[PDB]
DNA sequence: CCACTGGCCACTGGAGAATCCCGGTGCCGAGGCCGCTCAATTGGTCGTAGACAGCTCTAGCACCGCTTAAACGCACGTACGCGCTGTCCCCCGCGTTTTAACCGCCAAGGGGATTACTCCCTAGTCTCCAGGCACGTGTCACATATATACATCCTGTGCATGTAAGT
DNA sequence: ACTTACATGCACAGGATGTATATATGTGACACGTGCCTGGAGACTAGGGAGTAATCCCCTTGGCGGTTAAAACGCGGGGGACAGCGCGTACGTGCGTTTAAGCGGTGCTAGAGCTGTCTACGACCAATTGAGCGGCCTCGGCACCGGGATTCTCCAGTGGCCAGTGG
């Protein structure tokens, strides 16, 4: 028996089965998928933390991570994701 | 006969000037002015460190700058040396811009 | 307080300046509104991540630094501002 | 219909006794200003000013083939 | 007497572990302390941003009429889209090739 | 009379084609021949895995495919169709290197 | 085991075929050697990074893990190898 | 009463000193050598910390700092400065 | 009762603060924890290429026959030298200016 | 002088060919189930990071008054893009010969990968002191100004040369 | 066919200008001394990540036969690169003018920034599970193959048009 590797295939399955029930995927190119998540999380994760410095805060907080969106992600793209965002975090804060 | 230089060997002249020295070449009052009104579009009453502007001053400056030494080469390139704006947007797009 | 025709502060013989610091001995007619264009868009783009940088900073006024920050998230770094 | 095309080109060397021949393009201009359609006749203008310089009715002053300046002969 | 255990993606309503993307950010060495709020923003901005371009992928499916997505079909989809594309100008992708483009001074009269 | 089309025809044939392509355009085994050559270059018995290989090949030929685009830009700047390599030392200087 | 030539082994068709992909119309003859020289020159560039990460992870076999990790660090970043 | 700033002119200066005696500084010319010395700082320190980050290591020591100075400069510049970088270690070791 | 304070600079022999650099790469959050040489080793490649670029920079205002060197040396000094200038393409100096640098098929005849 | 005739150009239809499109067909990745396990979750706690208020002071914003430097604008010229043509040769393309790439099949073993183990180093804490930083001060490298000296660029002008008119 | 007069081109001298260069002078920014305090060193410890040894197995490398598709070579031809000639126009350069930037000075204050507080929040840790990953089986979407339709290319045939030429 090996190692488990960590994947993000069963999510973004879940996703692609929202937004199109009928299709279906290929797995490199779900591999492709895999690394597009781990790279813009290890990019925005990376502006996040240094801003998190530049205002010496402890603590990664949302109102960074939402700056940070708006400072890669473009425009209404932004915004959008501002938008979901946000009403994610109410319904969390809601539990 | 009053004194004239051909064309060229005072652009020449203005280049080797241009090019040992390190000043300013836009008046900074109307580049304080325009970036308040660009930034009045993001977001109103805004104020300014007198060296931020500056250092956006030499970032800019810089950047178009470095677009004419491209331009340069885009003319030169087509064999000529009169530049025309195909040269600019040619140099931003192979830049990706 | 309102400012309209800004973009004209680019002046046509320092537009030739900057030119003769790029190296350029010959310039069109045709050049100045397009690389007016071109330096206007570049703006927006530093001083839309510099005010980003701002109100997460929760200041009104803008700091030097967080235009080295501005223009170094894109890779344009400029030294002997605090950076 | 109209008249052929060679004494046109020979007026058009003939308007002007430049001390150096006709260009292709003043001469060209001067079919234009004249009246001919010179778009569709490029080919028929061309070959008649080869024949004319072949006769030595007329003499090519710099260029070769079309090109160049066009004077006329000696006499 | 411990209550039924939910997951936070569940409280969110999303679909991307919040759990390990808490756990990620903490060992990716970005911050010692964690806010709540950001990872369930992070996850769901990564959920939206999956879904356009998933979205795009199937409409590029369907309009090459496949029913699995291919990278063919990543490429033409992320190309198509200018700010997605100028946000990806500088990645490479696996097997998407390049647009169709040819020059129309490059075309024959 | 054998067949034969005009010069180009054919040509931008295999641009339709290829750019409805998606595969590696090379040769793989003469490819990792020049990858193991170059590897021994830097230090001995190296070892590959296949994917790594794969990789290498499609990075290659993506930076080289786009140089391609910037040489065509290039020459049809230049008025143009045929490329010289003048282009191509045009477009890495532009690029930065 | 050693070789000396393989640079040739980037045929002229195979040029030629990336020129399509490219989109090019017509090739000079000059275009193929520097071509070679130019990808060539960009390869030990990407793979003295891959190696350098390969001793790093103190192995003599060279995953694609570290050609993912030398060509992002060139801003040359490709999905569908990592992970 | 003001709050101290850390900078490095008092080293900088030491060590313009000790190759040039005789040679002086603006001021702002020391401004940007304080960008300069973050700005290379903070590269290799990113470097360093993604390494560490490639291959699960928790300390950061000077094999991989040695690595990223061979990764990230260009020539002979890189074979100097692991030179030098391996007599500092030599002495601080004996130290 | 305890040794005299010795600095690790100068166990090192070096300019650079080893403690500064420590305490910067502490609190910089690039992981947990760190060797005790790495500092060392750092501070060292640091001062070769602060001793390299203040060698040209002087050599420059030398050349300039000016005692105090300005940001025009700094410029000269850095793209003068090729390893430099691929070190610091991105880069830009406020007030250094550009290389004096024409082409020759701008010249006359 | 006119009509007969020959060269040149544009249009067009037909033939060929390459590709798009329709079925069939076997096949192997996609996907879905299942079994395990380990990491998210629950819950509680404790310390502490940042929010919040409140004072301070400083730098930026605003206004104005001179004060040139520069922008603008006009005008005239000449240098340059550029369009056309002519010419030459270089490369697309198509056929023929070659060859090595690839598949696939098998052998072998080399090193990455995984687990255990024990220990070298480093985060952490306490104490203490010293070196860097804010700040004051002084002082000479250099900016600025002015007077010479040379470089250089442009243009008249005398001499050399090819070509038209006279003999 | 020769000799003589005239347009053209070319090298040089000189002058006008711009740029360097020498010298005087203030000045303020660089450099250097000072108090200090906080951040770096000293010493000890907990423990834990990490070096190292063992194994295994799997993934990489080497080799061997067949095949063919891809590569190499040759011919050739046309079309594209490029040189040159002319031509118009559109900036380059110079001078007058406007004006606007800029420098100096003054007043305001609002907000940047420091400081105390405290508390909401988030790290740390024992329990536990079910969500998610490794493995396996099946099948149907899809790659490949084969046959016909379609659409695109090209070129030979034909009509129109102009000019030479002979009756």
């Amino acid at each position: 028996k090996r190692s488990r590797k960590e994947s993000y295939s069963v999510y973004v399955y879940k996703v692609l089965k929202q937004v199109h029930p009928d299709t279906g995927i290929s797995s490199k190119a779900m591999g492709i998928m895999n690394s597009f998540v781990n790279d813009i999380f290890e990019r925005i994760a990376g502006e996040a933390s240094r801003l998190a410095h530049y205002n010496k805060r402890s603590t990664i907080t949302s109102r960074e991570i939402q700056t940070a969106v708006r400072l890669l992600l473009p425009g209404e793209l932004a915004k959008h994701a501002v938008s979901e965002g946000t009403k994610a975090v109410t319904k969390y804060t809601s539990a | 006969k009053p004194h004239r230089y051909r064309p060229g060997t005072v652009a020449l002249r203005e280049i080797r000037r241009y090019q040992k020295s390190t000043e300013l070449l836009i008046r900074k009052l109307p580049f304080q002015r325009l970036v308040r009104e660009i930034a009045q579009d993001f977001k109103t009453d805004l104020r300014f460190q007198s060296s931020a502007v500056m250092a956006l001053q030499e970032a800019s400056e810089a950047y178009l700058v470095g677009l004419f030494e491209d331009t340069n080469l885009a003319a030169i390139h087509a064999k000529r040396v009169t530049i025309m704006p195909k040269d600019i947007q040619l140099a931003r797009r192979i830049r990706g811009e | 307080k309102v400012l309209r025709d800004n973009i004209q502060g680019i002046t046509k013989p320092a537009i030739r300046r900057l030119a003769r610091r790029g190296g350029v001995k010959r310039i069109s007619g045709l050049i100045y509104e397009e690389t007016r264009g071109v330096l206007k868009v570049f703006l927006e783009n530093v001083i839309r991540d510099a005010v980003t940088y701002t109100e997460h900073a929760k200041r009104k006024t803008v700091t030097a630094m967080d235009v080295v920050y501005a223009l170094k998230r894109q890779g344009r770094t400029l030294y002997g501002f605090g950076g | 219909s109209g008249p052929p095309v060679s004494e046109l080109i020979t007026k058009a060397v003939a308007a002007s006794k430049e001390r150096s021949g006709v260009s292709l393009a003043a001469l060209k201009k001067a079919l234009a200003a004249a009246g001919y359609d010179v778009e569709k006749n490029n080919s028929r203008i061309k070959l008649g000013l080869k024949s004319l310089v072949s006769k030595g009715t007329l003499v090519q002053t710099k260029g070769t083939g079309a090109s160049g300046s066009f004077k006329l002969n000696k006499k | 007497a411990r209550a039924k255990a939910k997951t936070r993606s569940s409280r969110a309503g999303l679909q991307f572990p919040v759990g390990r993307v808490h756990r990620l950010l903490r060992k990716g060495n970005y911050s010692e302390r964690v806010g709540a709020g950001a990872p369930v923003y992070l996850a769901a901005v990564l959920e939206y941003l999956t879904a356009e371009i998933l979205e795009l992928a199937g409409n590029a499916a369907r309009d090459n009429k496949k029913t699995r997505i291919i990278p063919r079909h990543l490429q033409l989809a992320i190309r198509n889209d200018e700010e997605l594309n100028k946000l990806l100008g500088r990645v490479t992708i696996a097997q998407g090739g390049v647009l169709p483009n040819i020059q129309a001074v490059l075309l024959p009269k």
